[PDB]
């Protein structure tokens, strides 16, 4: 069975950069589909934010191409997100998921993480 | 960019009965719709790919049409944990685009 | 030029016909079948093949049924890794129809077929 558990800093100061790690068990980065990373607003609106294939090719949405980075770690079998500059509107629970793809059926998201609630607080909180 | 658009939004229903939810795009998208299923615990699972196809665990009770911009999914009962927010989404082209979403209620 | 029709085909369940005098496989995968076939590690693999490299339909699996250590037709739902047990010398082919153990050195070959509806063309 395949697992992915999520980490990182659950809250960010404005400005700053938001980095979010997705830890995968049970199967390799590097051995086939595609590796996901979405949020999902209060407003409940979830927006597809970006990938990384086995190969390592990015392909972000267009509306937040020019500040994140989609990069992994072959040795310990895990990709991050970093969203640079953040702001009020990047509060959002953001998810990591595998994708995989048929020439047929296409795209389709199969093994999800648990999910990582981020707000971009101007508070203090203790690292 | 393609959208779609999930109605009815939050519709409410009894302890056992079926139910039709829809979802259709401003352009034209071939059968290239998924059905997302997210617990109000925040755990989201894959129903349905390729406006059809049930995916590993999902009971029969669900099912799955439509085609060219219209598209369903019906179920049989919701006894008992049918309950959360249902999304969809398209992948003929990037970027892929989800539902306004549709939460179910209990009465 | 055979065709197949794969509205005839039940849930899951393995038809054989016959195409150039070597059998052709042809499954009808369930869902869990898709997953299991699909979430396999390629370092368990000595012929590394993601099922989709390996089929165009992940609800059709279609490949030659021919044992490619020895020629032996390999035996349906059999086998220690849920699909395919060659009776010759004992090679383990899995839902995907990749060799897991024994001698076999290559996964079940996938000759070109196209779809038609309800109905696919091997040849
Ligand atoms: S021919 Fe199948 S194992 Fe030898």
């Amino acid at each position: 069975e395949v697992k992915l558990q999520e980490s990182g800093a659950g809250l960010v100061q404005p400005s700053q950069s938001l980095s979010l790690t997705c830890s995968v068990t049970g199967y390799s980065i590097t051995s086939g589909y595609y590796w996901n990373w979405i949020r999902l607003f209060p407003g409940n609106k979830l927006e597809w934010v970006g990938y990384i294939s086995n190969v390592g090719d990015n392909n972000y949405n267009p509306s937040l191409k020019d500040r994140l980075s989609i990069t992994r770690d072959t040795s310990k079998n895990q990709f991050f997100l970093k969203l640079n500059s953040v702001t009020t509107e990047d509060t959002a629970t953001y998810y990591c998921a595998r994708s995989e793809y048929y020439s047929v059926t296409g795209y389709a998201m199969d093994y999800w993480g648990q999910g990582t609630t981020v707000t971009v607080s101007s508070a203090w909180r203790h690292p | 960019d393609i959208e779609l658009t999930q109605t009815p939004v939050s519709l409410a229903a009894s302890l056992g009965d079926r139910v039709t939810i829809s979802c259709r795009a401003s352009q034209d998208i071939n059968n290239f719709l998924n059905w997302y299923q997210q617990k109000p615990d925040g755990t989201i699972k894959l129903l349905i790919y390729y406006t059809s196809r049930l995916h590993a665990g999902v009971p029969s009770r669900f099912s799955g049409s439509g085609s060219g911009t219209d598209y369903s999914l019906t179920i049989s009962n919701l006894e008992p944990e049918d309950i959360a927010t249902y999304f969809c989404q398209h992948h003929i082209k990037f970027p892929w685009t989800f539902g306004a979403g549709t939460k179910l209620e209990i009465k | 030029k055979v065709e197949v029709n794969l509205a005839a085909i039940p849930l899951g369940k393995n038809v054989v016909v016959k195409w150039q005098g070597k059998p052709v496989f042809i499954r009808h995968r369930t869902p869990h079948e898709i997953q299991e076939a699909n979430s396999v590690d390629m370092s368990a693999l000595k012929d590394p093949q993601t099922d989709a490299d390996r089929v165009k339909d992940p609800q059709w699996l279609i490949m030659l049924g021919i044992c490619t250590h020895l020629g032996c037709v390999p035996i349906g739902e059999a086998g220690d890794f849920g699909g395919w047990f060659c009776p010759c010398h004992g090679s383990h082919y899995d839902i995907s129809g990749r060799i897991r153990k024994g001698p076999a050195p290559l996964n079940l070959e996938i000759p070109a077929y196209e779809f038609d509806g309800d109905k696919v063309i091997v040849g």
